[PDB]
């Protein structure tokens, strides 16, 4: 068997190796350096290293049969499979975070911290995986900046225990007393001059020895370091949150300047200003062809046919003319957003587009009188006399009706020469609408 | 030794600059350091001044020996003769500097004693460490961790500095006068660096300033240490900026369409097609669009990057032998990429066709209606009938899928019409060829 | 009665509805935190919730009553709305709001009203006319409940351990000058300020527990701390982000300037042209400018902004309403500097000018004399563009034409003008009689 | 009977010497209010500075009140409309307010004279605007706006402390009777230091004792890290802003080595293009031109394109008898292209639809073996003129008759027959022209 690394079973393994990887990085430098929390919790951590080292050994034969891409295919060949994780350097850190060494120095385990690519390949796709992309981020970076603010905690502690403690006024105190000597204050106090270090905040006792001035330069180096990669990357992605609405902001405004200096009246102003409202409210403010040009036409295709096919198949003969021609026709469909009261077409116009209603309602209205000659609901078709224009006709070359809006309509347009390099291939198709369109016409 | 050199080639033109580098680094950190500490004692003067020696010889030897050979372009085309190319460097800004670097003031150091301060004129080899940087920036293949490397030498440097100021106004005020002064009591430099650093990175928790020159000193200080931790979170944050664009650019569009596809109630399967597509894409190219890439570049540069991906592909096919040059050159400018799933269609048995299949790491199938016909892989191609016949043409004859990840090269038929009506005895050429085709 | 979700009506009530919800999330912690105020005044703090649990009550019925969007058409059915309510769950956070648990901390459920508060932010944000002004604002009052919120917090956690037995901890309050509730409120809040503002001028913790509270404080505080400085910059950013375009566009014309090793006569000529385009706020272009508004409202505005100057023409007044929409969709307009001359003698005449905002005057060869100075709303290049074999000229100019002041112009090439004479040249046609009939007479 | 013009340099000349005494008013005006020891000493020297900056800021009146403004196009010039246009405006109001003329010991009066703040500000827009500066400028502004703020805190903070009084609390400035913490300089010193060590958030200065010191220091804290957080967006701007067009070149490079690496080029190739873009980046043309000249207008684009391209094509002697219609059309639809050295520009027997004008380079002719150097061309030079006119009656029927090597990095015109085609399809005469001297040449060859 072959597991697919991008299958979800694959991740349900990363998770459950992710987590002694996580659990040997941070429990291992702590149980290193305090050494009271090795030699309490004996059997308990004698287990969990024993489980985490049998589950590196499963990591092992999972990486030893973990299947990869070559010429497209998933290759499953097992030999193949063994001499391909064999080349690589990840195998030589495998072995190196698996030999036995480990009582009373628990630092000898530290050959089992080798394995970092897995908990990084697991936080990358928790990343590309879940729908909380931006605070799966802010997840990452404070997990980062506790593991780092706990390994220098450790630090501390082990720089106090090597010089030795109360004897100066930075280290940590005196260890005989009952007050500093468990292990609760010995961690928190530990952590407290962490964060008050790596902050760069200096509300902590001042060094003495020059060992001790060293070790804190470099402290608050890497503090300043750590902690403005961390400014940065908040800010930067509190920039990428917030740049959508702001150029969407600056659109607004830059219009809203432009019709201002060019002194269009405030009805026609309040009307764009509620229409980019509209727009904002009902979240329509991205465009279909700079969203989905990237994609190809055959999955463009597919999220066509799943968004306006059900609308479009209710018409009266184009119950499946031709599957690619109708893929065609809702590929080269272009949407379209309107106003309340908005005409789309007047008397005496030419007409070069199509429009199909789908989320809307337009209203067939008289020239002099408002009056409502026949609704049209989604699914609805106008547009075919003034398209076609065939020979023998009465040939107005102009539109026949004030197909008015009533509400914010929708609808989704398609022009003439859309409709005929669409058609060009077979024109049965067009043979078929052209006789739908003359009969239409010429009964009127 | 070379009669000239090569400013992009030369692994030993760029370990000179290296040893430039070192001097020019080992100057301005080192004569601070001297000028300000009791470092040059009696036992030590030997040792300074052999090393200001070896480094005033590498600024001599760049001077006469490497920056009269670097070549040089002068309308264009490339210069190798050697007397015009010293004249180049000769007239250049560059000797400007370098000659008003190696002005010796170290024969004034038998009229007013050793003082280093003397030798504050070696500082102005910055030109010849900002290529060196270029160079090396331009050379490894990743900016980003040079870029920190530099941002943190920076640093350092700017707290060395500070380090050697603050000495310098200890003893001006006299070691252990006051309070804010250093007392002498450590070693010099280590606990003067941690002033600097508890100064500039403005922390705090050192001695408040008793003299109204410590007060202007720590005022200027912590106002230039803000203005230095603004410029290391602005340097950190353009370095994350430009080494993760690509791959924020990457995610925003994928993020913005699955918000496009959440918001229309997408079905699971076309989301996770969509979301394989991506994921193969990115596991593919590390970007999005290529064509929007192309589009960028010159137009010739277009044509051989198009030509040393498919001519060989397209001359091995045996049909195309007929045609010419130009218009395979044309056609291959005018190419489009696409990825097709595996399981998908990319041709029905019944279905029309208007495009030709060139086929490049990929893996389809031919079925004659699910029996695989014949299989083939990178470099085929197939669908040539239905591309060139006008009118309806003829129809797939048979179903043909993608088995794997499959990454054909589409060249469609209203295109390669427009192609051919610039050419005229080739589209009859080829218009013979497909009657002797038929 | 059925409550528009766009007009000006709920935009004034989110106001009068997210007071006291901001009310109910200051007011609450520091009520339930500090056990003086809600001892001292308990008959306003009553009152106060009182009256924001009935505007509450009425705005629930107002998000019942209120409407939503259907089919592009604004529902009315009073039943539908309430059923549209009650199946989300803004109704249900509502009504979890509503529960009547009549110290002051059983009241806490008054703050899950938090949507409609933000609501109205964002209301405002959209709304106001200092998009900036009124973010900064937000920032500044968010990062204020943020420190009350810590500074109530530190006092409670000071009031769990005991008043002055350890050193971090708030003093012994039965001493009269720690004591009063002004400086039991200031002096939290400035130990908060100093916590959160990551600076640690305060007294150093000693129990575990305070211990490990300022090590959550000063996390947070740093979360905080970068999130301002985002947002800040963020600000500060698009705030001059147009300036910054521009001077990057300046910068490459001048790049590309001073490569091609042009004149200097021409180089102040095109910096005093940037010169009067940044000093007279003309930076943005029309063709990119109006691309993202729809077809027909850029239709509505084109109408809107050349028909003033095309009905101040008598002549050009006899044209057909299409073809008007369709010409006032394609006049281009373009800025001309001073001095430079439009059309010269002998060149192919390109395009029909309209005059707006601009002195335009004919001279002669090489000559500044003034044969017909032309003012706004006047109109020229029109014999040249309807390819008509005129006195002797064909397709060219009759006379030279200048630019005194910064002109601006609406450009009509032939191209579109073949496009704008596919529709009725019945009527192009009388407009060329009596534009041959100027030709005739005046060559 | 002078008109000053405002997009001049005398009004430029004229906001400096304005922009002097609205800052000196700001600044010590503040300074002298809140320390009464500068006010009470310097009585001289502030009375005639005080005078001088109000004897300047009535010349600003009067000049204001001479300025032009843009109206149809042209600069007005007539003084009544000027004045009606100055009196009809608020900065008028504000400038007449500032100019109240108003026992010489509380400065407190003339704080009014700090409303034409608009000069300063113009000022810094036109400078900022004019010089060429631009980041070092906007970073000197942002030092100057922030050294003012700590300014007029320093002066707050020592109007807080004497209201409250010298050495009653820990927090508030020492006894000034002690003669040490007495010195007009210690005292301005150290309110600036203490300014600066709360605004920036650096956190140094003795902790409050009484409810308004808290509440001040809170206050100016949460002034301060707005101050901190601005100053970090300006210089975080200021960076990104340095170096971001060579940014987007290193994104360009790294994009065509990931494309590269996608589609495995040959490496010869790879180190072609690479050499080739920085080339084109160290010569300063990497950006195309027409996204270059996108936002110039159209006659300022044709007066570039004759300035630019026609210095070479009146050094073609064949093209000579047409006229400047024909010659500013092709100085428009020149279409630059550069090149790579050992690049084919056009090899024997392809179809010539391409015409070539070269500038600043240098190629070469040769055979279909390889490098045999024929005629090495130079600037000035063209090819391309006899397939692109198609002339039917001679032997070669629009085929390339030379292999066209570069040998340099060249910087060739691509003039394309299409293009040719559109500029001569109004101008049959000229057509014909072309035709009979395209007939000549290749009779002659
Ligand atoms: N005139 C007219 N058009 C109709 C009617 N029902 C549907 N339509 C469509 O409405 C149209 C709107 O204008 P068109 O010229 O585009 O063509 C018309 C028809 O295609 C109807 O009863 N009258
Ligand atoms: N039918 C068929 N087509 C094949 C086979 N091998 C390659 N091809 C190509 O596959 C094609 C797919 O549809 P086409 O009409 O384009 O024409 C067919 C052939 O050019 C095969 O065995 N059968
Ligand atoms: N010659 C001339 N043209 C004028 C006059 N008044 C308006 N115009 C227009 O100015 C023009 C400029 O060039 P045109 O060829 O466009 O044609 C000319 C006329 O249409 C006038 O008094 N003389
Ligand atoms: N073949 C050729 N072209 C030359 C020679 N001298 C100048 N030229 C020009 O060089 C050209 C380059 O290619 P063209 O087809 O454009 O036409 C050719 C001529 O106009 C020469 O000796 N031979
Ligand atoms: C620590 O405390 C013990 C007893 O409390 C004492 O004997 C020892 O000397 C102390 N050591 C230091 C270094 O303080
Ligand atoms: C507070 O002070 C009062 C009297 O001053 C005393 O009775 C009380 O015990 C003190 N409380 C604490 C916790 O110290
Ligand atoms: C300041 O010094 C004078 C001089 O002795 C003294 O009288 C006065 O009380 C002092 N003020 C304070 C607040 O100590």
């Amino acid at each position: 068997i072959v597991v697919d690394p991008s299958s979800n079973l694959y991740y349900r393994w990363l998770t459950a190796i992710a987590l002694p990887v996580f659990y040997n990085w941070y429990l291992l430098i702590c149980r290193a350096c305090f050494d009271e929390l090795q030699s309490e919790y004996l059997m308990l951590w004698l287990v969990l290293d024993y489980s985490a080292d049998v589950l590196y050994v499963l990591d092992v034969l999972v990486r030893a049969r973990t299947g990869f891409l070559e010429q497209g295919l998933m290759v499953s060949d097992t030999n193949r499979l063994w001499q391909h994780y064999k080349t690589t350097t990840q195998f030589k850190l495998d072995v190196l975070s698996l030999v036995p060494t480990d009582t009373n120095y628990p630092e000898v385990r530290f050959n089992r911290l080798l394995k970092f690519s897995r908990l990084f390949e697991f936080f990358d796709r928790t990343e590309t995986r879940t729908n909380y992309p931006n605070m799966f981020r802010i997840g990452n970076l404070v997990l980062y900046i506790l593991i780092i603010i706990h390994w220098n905690a450790c630090i501390y502690f082990a720089i106090s225990k090597f010089i030795g403690f109360g004897t100066d006024s930075w280290v940590y105190p005196n260890i005989s007393i009952p007050e500093h000597g468990r292990l609760s204050r010995k961690y928190i106090y530990s952590l407290y001059w962490s964060t008050l270090t790596l902050t760069t905040i200096g509300e902590t006792p001042p060094p003495v020895k020059d060992e001790e001035y060293l070790f804190v330069v470099v402290d608050f180096l890497v503090g300043v370091l750590i902690f403005a990669t961390i400014v940065g990357n908040v800010g930067s992605m509190i920039s990428n949150m917030n740049a959508s609405r702001a150029e969407f902001q600056a659109k607004i405004d830059s219009i809203k300047q432009y019709m201002q200096f060019r002194k269009v009246t405030k009805d026609l102003e309040t009307r764009v200003i509620r229409w980019f409202d509209y727009l904002w409210a009902n979240k329509k403010t991205v465009d279909e062809k700079e969203v989905l040009k990237s994609l190809p036409d055959k999955l463009k295709a597919e999220i066509a046919i799943n968004v306006h096919l059900d609308t479009l198949k209710k018409v009266r003969i184009f119950q499946d003319c031709e599957a690619g021609l109708l893929v065609e026709l809702v590929l080269k469909l272009r949407p379209t957003v309107f106003s309340p009261g908005d005409y789309i077409c007047k008397k005496g116009d030419i007409g070069k587009e199509m429009y199909i209603i789908n989320e809307g309602k337009l209203a067939v209205v008289a020239d002099d009188g408002v009056t409502q000659f026949v609704v049209l609901s989604d699914g609805s078709y106008f547009g075919e006399i003034s398209i076609l224009n065939i020979k023998g006709s009465k040939s107005g070359n102009r539109r026949t009706a004030n197909i008015r809006s009533i509400g914010y309509s929708d609808l989704f347009c398609l022009s003439k020469d859309d409709l005929m390099e669409a058609l060009t291939e077979y024109p049965e198709a067009k043979k078929a609408l052209e006789e739908k369109g003359r009969q239409i016409l010429m009964k009127d | 030794l070379p009669n000239s050199i090569d400013s992009y080639t030369d692994r030993l033109y760029l370990l000179w600059l290296l040893l430039v580098t070192l001097a020019y680094n080992w100057n301005c950190c080192f004569i601070p350091l001297r000028l300000v500490f009791p470092y040059q004692t009696a036992d030590n003067i030997h040792y300074w001044l052999i090393a200001d020696i070896i480094c005033d010889i590498i600024y001599l030897y760049d001077m006469l020996f490497i920056q009269p050979r670097l070549q040089f372009v002068r309308g264009g085309d490339i210069i190798v003769d050697s007397n015009e190319l010293r004249k180049h460097y000769r007239t250049s800004t560059k000797f400007q500097l370098d000659v008003a670097s190696i002005i010796p003031f170290d024969i004034c150091y038998l009229f007013f004693g050793f003082n280093p301060m003397f030798r504050a004129n070696r500082m102005l080899k910055y030109t010849s460490f900002f290529e060196f940087n270029h160079h090396l920036e331009s050379i490894m293949d990743k900016a980003y961790i040079y870029r920190v490397i530099r941002t943190t030498g920076y640093l350092l440097f700017i707290l060395h500095i500070n380090a050697c100021v603050y000495y310098w106004a200890s003893n001006y005020e006299g070691i252990g006068t006051t309070r804010w002064v250093y007392d002498g009591e450590g070693n010099e430099y280590l606990r003067c660096y941690y002033w600097a650093v508890r100064t500039l990175i403005t922390i705090g928790g050192l001695p408040e300033p008793q003299t109204l020159f410590e007060i202007v000193f720590q005022l200027l200080n912590f106002f230039s240490g803000v203005f230095v931790f603004s410029s290391l979170i602005g340097q950190m944050r353009d370095v994350i900026g430009a080494a993760t664009a690509n791959q924020n650019y990457f995610r925003a569009c994928m993020d913005d369409t699955i918000a496009y596809m959440n918001n229309y109630s997408i079905p699971k399967l076309v989301q996770k097609r969509v979301r394989t597509w991506y994921e193969y894409t990115w596991d593919s190219q590390r970007m999005l669009d290529e064509s929007d890439l192309l589009k960028t570049l010159p137009t010739t540069v277009q044509l051989a990057l198009a030509i040393d991906v498919n001519f060989s592909i397209i001359s091995k096919v045996d049909l195309f032998k007929g045609c010419d040059t130009q218009m395979i050159y044309d056609m291959l400018l005018r190419l489009k990429s696409v990825l097709y799933l595996p399981g998908d269609f990319v041709c029905k048995k019944g279905e029309i066709g208007k495009e030709m299949y060139i086929i490049k790491h990929g893996e389809v199938q031919v079925l004659g209606g699910t029996k695989v016909l014949v299989t083939l892989k990178a470099g085929s191609v197939f669908g040539e009938i239905s591309l060139l016949a006008a009118g309806g043409g003829n129809r797939r004859t048979a179903n043909v899928v993608a088995h794997g990840f499959a990454n054909l090269l589409t060249l469609d038929k209203k295109t390669l019409q427009e192609i051919l009506v610039h050419y005229p005895d080739s589209e009859r050429i080829l218009m013979k060829k497909a009657r002797v085709l038929l």
